[PDB]
């Protein structure tokens, strides 16, 4: 079989292939997480480079690896099902060992786990992918929002953005973010999701994908009109 | 466990199965259900060797509800079917096959029809308007032979189930204990706590 | 290009010398060891305030007789700590007894060097592991990447190791108590840091006979650091 | 040891080419000249006998060579290479096909079967790929006559007619401007020996020349009677004497 | 040792790249333009064979279109050779989904499996990757008429309307301009050849340098027809479309 | 140069640079001594720390009731190759009922070391041992050099400043060979030797290790206040 | 160019540098030699006393296959070992399965295949070592050397390391003087001699001599070394020559 | 330039690999040639031991591979006996497996493949050797088959290998063209070797005594190689006319 | 068919005392009716102040009481030269006893 080390050590103490694995990350369409009081949002950013797409039927961003817990990314998207696959095995896989679901924590700390793998494992490159993972623990009432990358780190995050001009947005939910006070409702936590993607995005229009994440595995995806109506009110509040 | 029937009518599918689990000489349990929910439409009671039955139907779930996940879509019941099926027959030419007797009463969301499959631990499957397991047909399927319509309702097909059970009692030399009766119909699947 | 388990001139490997470098640029970890117990210390080191830290888990648990904080690329340390807590509980099911804190720190050292052209390359991170055992007492290690380790009265690892170690290198004396080492890594982790030391960005943890390993709450630490400031204050 | 090659050998440049092909085809293009043409009653494969010396027995080696009684081949590149591919391409017509239906394989599913050989050196590890350019004429029931060729990508044509090797565009200019749907096999013999003499120097006779063809069925060649069904073999290579008749009415 | 020949296929480039997927794709764009236009009642897939020859055997020759089951086919640009190989796999994983599940398999489940395969040679195994991009055109009771692509990446996109190979980026540009959401198929037709007789590089488009099929509810009431088309077929709807 | 990338590959004029280096590691490590009598043998190491807070290495290590060696280069080396020796040894025992003989333990070492020079892939051992043992030709001293050479010598030693304890024990050599039925004073002779050696550093109760085997004498090491003695 | 830093790698000559190399090795190892007498073999070496601190007569260079084959080597000590051990492998399989103990030249084809295969790859080194061996089976005795590149041939006399040459010339004199042949007990004498006069090539250090021989009459066709009296007697001899 | 190293197509579309293989060939300066009588194949080559340390019976190119089939290699002996090892097995495990001798055009073709497959594997380098192998096919009659690195193989009225192969060549070409025939039209083995020492002799322009040629002789269910003496006798023979 | 268990018979018995142990057998080894040995020890010393006789078949007995000794060997080596508690030994031939779980040492062990 092929053995070949890819991953190795420079003489600064860097690993190349790990770092430039970020740099397709940072290609990567914009991701974001904000999580509120009650909930947890996920918003992404849809380049409108390619029009003429069938909405319907490509792959969305965000993507359930249980009925409580799903996953967003930013990077490669062939590397995305790689890793969502395994998620969604081990996720059915913990259910018939132990008979409970996972943890948002426990599923995190695995797809972590296989992305560190691949950084020391022989004839294999580093997913070039960063993910953040949300939902609800069972019997649980407490929002969780974790964050993973290339080199297999993982973290939890009161608010967190990935992918290309995460730079920007992160700096706007830092100032914007209280932690005294998270957004108490699915209003405030949506809003604050879409207005730190327009300051990114472009045009507001099929740019803008939402997802919202309740307790008890109350999972659902807002529409165009939807985020449209948040896009409408943001800009007229703004017009002062 | 010994004991699981089904029959499907107009618009739904019951599945009743025994409640006992004898080890030795010595019934265990008086409460255990024999059954595993694969989606929100399709149900699966089971019968066979033991341990081989839990087994079974839990490994069975896992991989409908990986499908479900991942395809964010419910398999028919034809379908699901057709995959157990596959399994058992993969599982007959085994080093050691899995001892297990199935039933799947399951509701088709896109034709509006309920679907009864009875599948043997060979791989055997038929469809059926209803069906059962081991010797429990021996007794039951004269009393379903006559009385049974297709156009029956879900109270008229608990009646005959009834009637069937009452039949079991009477002539069967063991004691399973009771059944309990699950209805998998189109707003999904729920357990009659009254029988 | 060149292979993995390749030898420089000087007789040394490249790749176990780059991975010091990697430990070089991780977050400052100390430990401190006394005849009443050992003190493990971290920085957390968030890279942005919207990162919740007490997720931030630098300073693990291997036994109830064992702990262990780490420095450097901290995704290489989950298969560490999942071997060193399997062989803790291994030894217990063949010995029916606690296993013995060197031996522990020696099996982890075995995986170091098994990789080549097994695993592609080395760890990038070190290990502090500190324990208690009643042949050898209190005790603490310092396990490389190299597959070498060391035991220490107290040391440093991280990017402020040599000034810190040589703050150890005065400090430490035999008569310690644990209330004196605890104040003493918090000094010296405020000294080394970039950002000011408090209860959210540095952990602290020790390890006893009596109540085995424990990581101390941000409320506990918080107590020390301003008992700390107090002490300073008072010359 | 252990083959460490795990590998590819041939990888894409950033022009989008694939080197060890496009040098594959130049090996290709040094190789001597061979071609096909296909009648309505059959097909014709022909090349000449480059001989290394005249002290070799140049009938021990066979450029054209009987894959199925109904199919042959003829190549263009390295000879070594087309011996090996015969090799394999007639134990997988047989493995892949007839020890399943019990029939030999149509023209293009072996062809296809070839192919695949040749993609797999163009990917696999520690390979390169052939430097062979193959034709393979050959009939079956239900397509009839049929002609291919096949390159070192494993990439496969059909043709009416065509060359390959050293004198190819040439060739393929000449049978342009004999060829037409009306060809009986004698006239498709007679265009192949006058496309084959321009790229030819020195001698040119049946000695020189091997020369195949895929026509009716030959009976006197099957070896056995008492079957119906079973008529011979349409693959029929011509003789030195057979083509030197030929050669006196060109 | 070996390592020293080791091209390393399946690498990162300082900017986060894959150097041999970007490549395989500088490659595509030389091959003969595919397009892919999906209607209200049909699918439409058109594609241009390569600089042919007069003597040519064109009725039994087949270098873009491949059916790979009764109700899903695909449009090649790349490497025939590659394609055949990744072909023959998709062939066989619709008749595993159709023997465990009795079902015909929808057609992203098939699109997801051949691009996880492309994926696969891109992050391990040290191989090169396919020189392969698919056009997808396929039906299922699902999602109806579908439309997708796959490249050597191993990345997929569902579409309305879409072009592969050469001149891709002129191509899409009049796709973009002349759909709409409520065509039909005898529509996409002309429109289809209509974008490959401006973009083509030949002089003219003719019918011998043409692949053409289309896939159908026009099937005896609710069931869904193939059609590879024939050379005298496309040579009529060339002339019913005013083209020559 | 060209020639040093890999354990595989000659240079022109016929010399290994990957194993060169990797003899370049055990210059780099503690000294340490060897020498015997008729009687018994004797190990004699300086081991090393990190600084005053660290502990100071252990050099030596027991392979069997008769055997055992000292290091000096890569630790984990010596780890790896004293854990095959004490199989060997323990593979003699259980299956012939036989104490592993100190000449055929070096000749194992040859060969398990020879194996990674001529191979892709691996590295050579970065380790020097000095065996000694008492078996049933009396008492020996074996060097082990990670090239695969091994050497039965009286006396020896190996590491940083080697060279002055080696000379020493070449002068000594017929004194210290005569010093039978006397573990004491072997062991004197061996701290003298390794005297030789220091620079800057002198011998401390926790920087000395020794280790003994003879004819009554199971192989045991010493450190601690055990070596005060001999301070 | 390149074409050296590659195991099998055939230059534009035709030559396999890495095979060159590992020769530059086994010319740089102490001298051995093999004498092929009148009904046996007789190996000798130079054994270079580094040391006063090498215990004598301790450290043994020529090893025994079977109990009828010696081997000696010069060049990288642990190489020849490996190939004895392989050696030793295969006269163990030969014997198992034709019962008889295997032939010097079926031997020395066994050795000779083994040390060839190593010039056919990349991921392996060729051995460091040139091995002259030897000894009595049914149709006599049989002297051979073995060369990196996997080439042998029979010899009346044989001879490599470092002091080769001297040793060759040495060797070219007996052949001349004794076209009858050479008695067991005059080659020990002989090979002795040989020793002593190669080693003025390595003067700088001081070396112990070794030898051994198979001989039908005198040791009855086993490989033994040569002690005591019988190895003294052939110092003297050889001490006497020089002087 | 690693093209050159390893078994890969140049631009050119050569293989260098192979191209320096036929070059290692003619390392060691020995010339062979084949011929074919009636009843039987002959096959001479030259015999050189510069050494006088050497045993010079022990030095030989010539193979007996089965009991038909002989074998002389142009090219360095660890090859030639890696080469002749492998024959002698393929040989024999003919015999075991289709219940009848091996062929020389079947075996030459087998060795063939196996080249080709060092020409298109990586990590296997070609042999540095041509191979000719002689027989009396009891199909075929007298035969002359060889192989090169290359993986080419052919059949042959006679043949040349070596240095000077061009040399032998065109002699034995000349001669053919006058005869007008396939072979040596001779009864005995004996004078069959006499022409091919004859020839040599004429090719070269040099003289031989009895230790400077190696000789092989292939007759009906037989193949086997002469002594010095048998050899002088041929010498004899070939003064004294 | 080759049956490959035996019974070489003998008794042991172990008594512990307040400060003390001991562990007794017979020295007798048979096979039917016939006396192999008058004198075969069967309780061993496996060091560490631990004494065990593996009683039934002689030649699983033999095995185990050598893999044990063996096991002792190597806690020196791999634990500091750490002594090898009663209760720690005990525990650990539990271990070499199930590894055969489906192939059982025919011994009724003691230490
Ligand atoms: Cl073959």
């Amino acid at each position: 079989g092929y053995d070949r080390a890819l991953s190795i050590f420079s003489p600064d103490g860097h690993i190349f292939q790990v770092e430039y694995a970020l740099e397709a990350v940072k290609r990567g369409t914009c991701a974001v997480g904000v999580k509120g009081k009650n909930c947890v949002v996920l918003g992404c950013e849809r380049r409108s480079t390619l029009k003429l797409q069938d909405t319907r039927i490509t792959p969305s961003k965000v993507s359930k690896i249980d009925s409580h817990v799903v996953l967003s990314f930013s990077g490669l998207n062939a590397d995305s099902r790689i890793l969502i696959e395994k998620a969604r095995v081990e996720a059915q896989s913990h259910r018939l060992t132990l008979e409970d679901p996972v943890t948002v924590e426990y599923l995190t700390r695995y797809v972590a786990g296989v992305q560190q793998r691949y950084t020391q494992s022989g004839g294999v490159r580093p997913f070039g992918v960063s993910t953040l993972i949300a939902g609800f623990d069972p019997r649980d009432d407490e929002p969780k929002l974790y964050q993973t990358e290339p080199s297999g780190i993982y973290s939890s995050w009161s608010a967190q953005t990935i992918g290309r001009n995460s730079k920007t947005v992160r700096e706007f939910l830092e100032k914007n973010y209280d932690r005294k006070e998270p957004p108490a409702t699915v209003e405030e936590c949506v809003k604050l999701t879409v207005r730190s993607l327009l300051e990114v995005v472009q045009t507001g229009a099929k740019n803008i994908e939402i997802t919202v994440v309740k307790p008890d595995s109350d999972i659902v995806a807002l529409s165009s009109e939807e985020i449209n109506q948040y896009v409408t009110q943001i800009e007229q509040e703004k017009q002062e | 466990m010994d004991i699981i029937l089904g029959i499907r009518v107009q618009d739904s599918v019951i599945l009743a199965s025994s409640k006992a689990v004898t080890r030795g000489i010595s019934v265990l349990k008086d409460s255990d259900d024999k059954t595993r929910q694969l989606s929100p439409h399709t149900l699966m009671s089971f019968a066979g060797e033991a341990g081989d039955t839990v087994q079974f139907a839990e490994y069975i779930q896992a991989n409908i509800q990986l499908y479900s996940i991942r395809e964010d879509y419910e398999l028919s019941p034809q379908a699901v079917s057709s995959f157990v099926r596959q399994e058992l027959a993969k599982s007959i030419r085994s080093r050691r096959p899995y001892q297990v007797n199935v039933l799947i009463g399951g509701y088709d969301k896109k034709k509006n029809k309920p679907e009864l499959y009875q599948i043997d631990y060979l791989g055997t499957k038929v469809e059926l308007p209803y069906g059962a397991h081991g010797y429990s047909g021996f007794y039951t399927f004269s009393l379903l032979d006559h009385h049974y319509r297709p156009d029956m309702t879900t109270e008229e097909g608990l009646d005959l189930l009834k009637l069937c059970v009452q039949e079991l009692e009477k002539r069967m030399p063991m004691d399973f204990k009771g059944v309990i009766v699950k209805i998998v119909d189109k707003d999904g699947i729920r357990q009659v706590d009254d029988f | 290009d060149r292979g993995v388990s390749t030898f420089s001139p000087e007789g040394r490997l490249f790749q176990v010398e780059y991975s010091l470098e990697a430990i070089k640029l991780g977050s400052t970890a100390i430990g401190i060891a006394t005849k009443e117990g050992v003190v493990l210390g971290v920085e957390k080191r968030a890279t942005s305030p919207l990162l919740e830290s007490d997720s931030i888990e630098k300073i693990v648990e291997i036994d109830r007789h064992i702990g262990c904080a780490m420095s450097g690329l901290t995704a290489d340390a989950r298969s560490m700590i999942e071997h060193a807590r399997t062989a803790a509980v291994t030894h217990n099911l063949y010995y029916d007894e606690d296993i013995n804190v060197e031996s522990l720190t020696q099996s982890v050292c075995d995986l170091a060097l098994r990789f080549g052209e097994l695993m592609s390359r080395p760890f990038g991170v070190a290990l502090l592991i500190a324990g208690h055992d009643a042949d050898d007492g209190y005790q603490l290690f310092h396990a490389e990447p190299s597959g070498t380790f060391y035991r220490y009265n107290a040391k440093a690892i991280g990017s402020g190791s040599e000034g810190a170690q040589a703050e150890l290198l005065n400090e430490w004396h035999s008569s310690l108590t644990l209330k004196e080492a605890e104040l003493l890594v918090l000094k010296i982790l405020k000294q080394v840091m970039e950002e000011k030391l408090d209860e959210n960005n540095a952990q602290l943890s020790c390890i006893t006979k009596q109540d085995g390993f424990k990581i101390y709450d941000n409320e506990k630490t918080a107590e020390l650091i301003k008992e700390l400031k107090e002490k300073e204050a008072a010359e | 040891m252990t083959d460490r090659y795990s590998f590819s050998l041939t990888t894409f440049s950033p022009s989008g080419k694939l080197g060890q092909i496009d040098y594959a085809l130049t090996a290709v293009k040094q190789g001597v000249t061979s071609l096909g043409i296909k009648a309505t009653n059959g097909v014709v494969i022909a090349t000449e006998k480059k001989s290394s010396s005249p002290l070799a027995m140049s009938e021990t080696l066979s450029k054209v060579s009987l894959l199925t009684p109904d199919i042959g081949a003829v190549y263009s590149g390295m000879g070594p290479d087309y011996r090996v591919l015969v090799d394999k391409s007639r134990k997988v017509a047989h493995t892949s096909y007839k020890r399943i239906y019990g029939e030999y394989p149509p023209t293009k599913l072996l062809v296809s079967e070839v192919a695949k050989i040749m993609q797999e050196a163009t990917q696999s590890g520690g390979v390169r790929p052939f430097g062979v350019s193959l034709l393979i004429a050959g009939h079956d029931e239900f397509n009839g006559f049929s002609l291919y060729q096949v390159d070192p990508s494993g990439s496969y044509f059909p043709w009416k007619a065509t060359a390959i090797g050293k004198g190819s565009v040439a060739a393929k200019t000449f049978l342009e401007k004999r060829w037409n749907d009306e060809l009986e096999l004698e006239d498709a013999i007679h265009i192949a020996l006058l496309t084959l003499k321009e790229s030819v120097e020195g001698e040119f006779n049946g000695d020189t020349i091997e020369l195949a063809i895929i026509g009716d069925e030959n009976p006197d060649l099957l070896g056995y009677t008492g079957i119906p069904t079973d008529k011979g073999p349409r693959f029929r290579k011509l003789t030195s004497q057979e083509i030197n008749d030929r050669l006196e009415a060109l | 040792g070996s390592r020293r020949y080791d091209s390393r296929t399946t690498i990162f480039s300082p900017e986060g790249r894959l150097y041999q997927v970007e490549y395989a794709l500088e490659s595509i764009s030389h091959a003969g333009t595919a397009i892919g236009i999906m209607a209200s009642d049909g699918i439409v897939l058109a594609a241009e064979r390569k600089v042919t020859s007069t003597l040519l055997e064109q009725d039994t020759s087949t270098e873009k279109l491949y059916k790979l089951n009764d109700k899903i086919a695909v449009a090649v640009a790349g490497l025939t050779a590659d394609a055949e190989i990744l072909i023959n796999t998709a062939r066989i994983h619709a008749q595993n989904y159709l023997k465990t599940y009795n079902e015909d398999i929808p057609v992203e489940i098939l699109v997801r499996r051949l691009s996880d395969i492309k994926q696969g040679y891109t992050q391990h195994g040290g191989l090169r990757p396919f020189g392969v991009s698919f056009i997808y055109a396929g039906y299922d009771d699902r999602y109806g008429y579908q439309l997708y692509t796959s490249n050597p990446s191993g990345n997929y996109t569902g579409w309305k309307a879409i072009s592969v190979g050469a001149n891709t980026s002129a191509a899409q540009t009049l796709l973009q301009m002349d759909y709409k959401d409520d065509m039909k198929v005898d529509d996409a037709i002309e429109l289809a050849l209509k974008t490959l007789s401006k973009t083509t590089d030949s002089s003219a488009l003719t019918y011998d340098r043409l692949e053409f099929a289309t896939i159908r509810k026009g099937a005896n009431d609710g069931e869904v027809y193939q059609k590879i088309f024939k050379p005298q077929e496309i040579k009529d709807i060339l002339v019913k479309t005013g083209i020559t | 140069n060209n020639y040093d990338g890999d354990t595989v590959t000659f240079s022109p004029t016929g010399r290994l640079f990957q194993v060169e280096y990797a003899l370049e590691a055990i210059k780099q490590g503690s000294v340490t001594v060897g020498l015997r009598s008729n009687t018994h043998a004797v190990l004699v190491a300086l081991k090393r720390n990190a600084d005053e807070l660290s502990s100071y290495q252990k050099k030596i290590i027991k392979c069997d009731e008769h055997m055992g060696l000292s290091l000096a280069g890569l630790a984990p080396d010596a780890r790896v190759l004293s854990n095959y020796l004490r199989q060997q040894c323990n593979y003699s025992s259980l299956v012939f009922n036989r104490k592993l003989a100190v000449e055929r333990a070096g000749h194992l070492l040859c060969d398990k070391a020879q194996k990674n020079t001529q191979s892709y892939g691996g590295r050579p051992y970065g380790v020097g041992l000095l065996i000694i043992g008492y078996d049933k030709s009396g008492a020996h001293l074996l060097e082990f050099q990670p090239s695969g050479n091994v050497t039965e010598l009286y006396g020896t030693a190996i590491g940083a400043r080697s060279q002055g304890a080696k000379t020493y024990l070449e002068r000594t050599l017929d004194t210290f060979i005569k010093i039978d039925g006397n573990p004491d004073e072997l062991i004197k002779a061996g701290v003298e030797a390794i005297s030789q050696s220091l620079r800057d550093e002198s011998l401390t109760v926790d920087n000395l290790s020794i280790a003994i085997v003879g004819k009554d004498t199971p192989f045991t090491i010493y450190d601690g206040e055990a070596v005060a003695k001999y301070i | 160019t390149g074409y050296d830093l590659s195991n099998s790698v055939f230059s534009p000559d035709g030559r396999n540098f890495q095979v060159e190399y590992a020769v530059k090795a086994v010319e740089n190892g102490t001298t051995s030699i093999g004498i092929k007498c009148n009904d046996g073999v007789v190996f000798a070496v130079e054994k270079l006393i580094t040391s006063k601190l090498l215990v004598p007569q301790k450290n043994v260079k020529i090893q025994v296959v079977d109990r009828h084959i010696g081997c000696v080597y010069s060049g990288l000590i642990p190489d020849g070992r490996h190939l004895v051990n392989r050696g030793r492998e295969e006269a163990a399989s030969f014997k198992k399965l034709y019962k008889t103990p295997i032939p010097i030249p079926a031997f020395a084809d066994r050795l000779g295949q083994y040390v060839q295969a190593h010039t056919l790859y990349n991921s392996v080194r060729p051995f460091g070592v040139s091995t002259i061996f030897g000894g009595v089976d049914k149709n006599g005795a049989h002297l051979y050397m073995l060369e990196p590149s996997g080439s042998y041939w029979g010899y009346k006399g044989a001879a490599t390391g470092k002091g080769r040459q001297s040793a060759k010339a040495e060797l070219e004199k007996l052949v001349d003087h004794h076209p009858e042949g050479l008695s067991a007990r005059e080659a020990v004498k002989q090979a002795a001699k040989i020793i002593y006069l190669a080693h003025e090539d390595n003067k700088e250090k001081d070396f112990e001599l070794e030898i051994s021989w198979c001989s039908l009459s005198e040791t009855n066709g086993l490989h033994k070394f040569v002690k005591g009296d019988l190895l003294q007697e052939a110092i003297d001899f050889a001490q006497k020559e020089i002087n | 330039g690693y093209d050159r190293h390893i078994t890969i197509f140049s631009p050119e579309g050569r293989l260098y690999q192979v191209e320096y293989a036929f070059k290692a060939t003619n390392q060691t300066n020995i010339n062979s040639l084949a011929v074919r009588g009636k009843d039987c194949t002959v096959v001479i080559s030259q015999k050189k031991v510069p050494d006088k340390l050497l045993d010079p019976t022990t030095v030989s190119y010539i193979f007996c591979i089965s009991r038909t089939i002989g074998m002389v290699v142009n090219g360095p002996i660890p090859d030639a006996r890696n080469a002749a090892l492998r024959a002698k097995a393929e040989a024999a495990e003919f015999r075991y497996k289709y219940g009848y001798d091996m062929p020389c055009d079947v075996l030459a073709k087998r060795m063939a493949n196996l080249s080709q497959i060092y020409t298109q594997r990586a990590y296997m380098r070609p042999l540095g050797v041509i191979l000719t192998f002689v027989s009396v096919d009891e199909e075929l009659g007298p035969s002359i088959y060889k192989t090169d690195p290359a993986g080419y193989y052919v059949g042959y009225k006679a043949t040349a290998t070596g240095p000077k192969q061009q040399e032998i060549t065109t002699n034995l070409e000349n001669h053919f063209k006058k005869s007008k025939i396939d072979h040596i039209n001779e009864e005995s083995w004996e004078k069959v070797v006499e022409f091919a020492i004859t020839h040599m002799i004429d090719a070269l322009g040099t003289e031989f005594s009895k230790n400077d040629l190696e000789v092989g002789v292939a007759t009906k269910d037989k193949f086997f190689t002469l002594s010095a003496e048998n050899i002088e006798e041929r010498l004899v023979a070939i003064a004294e006319q | 068919q080759f049956n490959p268990y035996g019974d070489n018979g003998g008794t042991i018995l172990g008594i512990a005392g307040e400060d003390f142990a001991v562990l007794a057998g017979d020295t007798r080894n048979i096979t039917d009716y016939s006396i192999n040995s008058r004198y075969e020890p069967k309780v061993f010393d496996c060091g560490d102040n631990i004494v065990m006789s593996a009683n039934g078949f002689a030649a699983d007995g033999d095995a185990l009481v050598k893999r044990f000794k063996n096991s002792v060997k190597w806690y020196h080596f791999d634990h500091n030269d750490k002594k090898l508690s009663i209760n720690s030994a005990a525990r650990n031939i539990q271990h070499l006893l199930y590894s055969r779980r489906f192939f059982p040492y025919y011994v009724y062990n003691i230490i």
